[PDB]
């Protein structure tokens, strides 16, 4: 099955 | 350190690469767990990093 992607919380620093 | 796109990847936010099945990213470094920062045709940006597998 295609995967889901993580939730995002941050910006690149 | 290099991977290799297993999955599509359509981005979600404009800092995300799209990923395209058989590209082949180098890796930067982990933004947070499951995120990662690399370079793609000359762009850097974020990939979701359970959508590719690490090259030897």
């Amino acid at each position: 099955q295609p995967p889901v992607p993580p939730p995002r919380k941050k910006r690149i620093s | 350190r290099q991977c290799k796109v297993l999955f599509e990847y359509i981005p979600q936010n404009e800092d995300e690469l799209e990923l395209k099945v058989g590209d082949i990213i180098d890796i930067n470094e982990e933004v947070e767990e499951g995120w990662w920062s690399g370079t793609l045709n000359n762009k850097l940006g974020l990939f979701p990093s359970n959508f590719v597998k690490e090259l030897e």
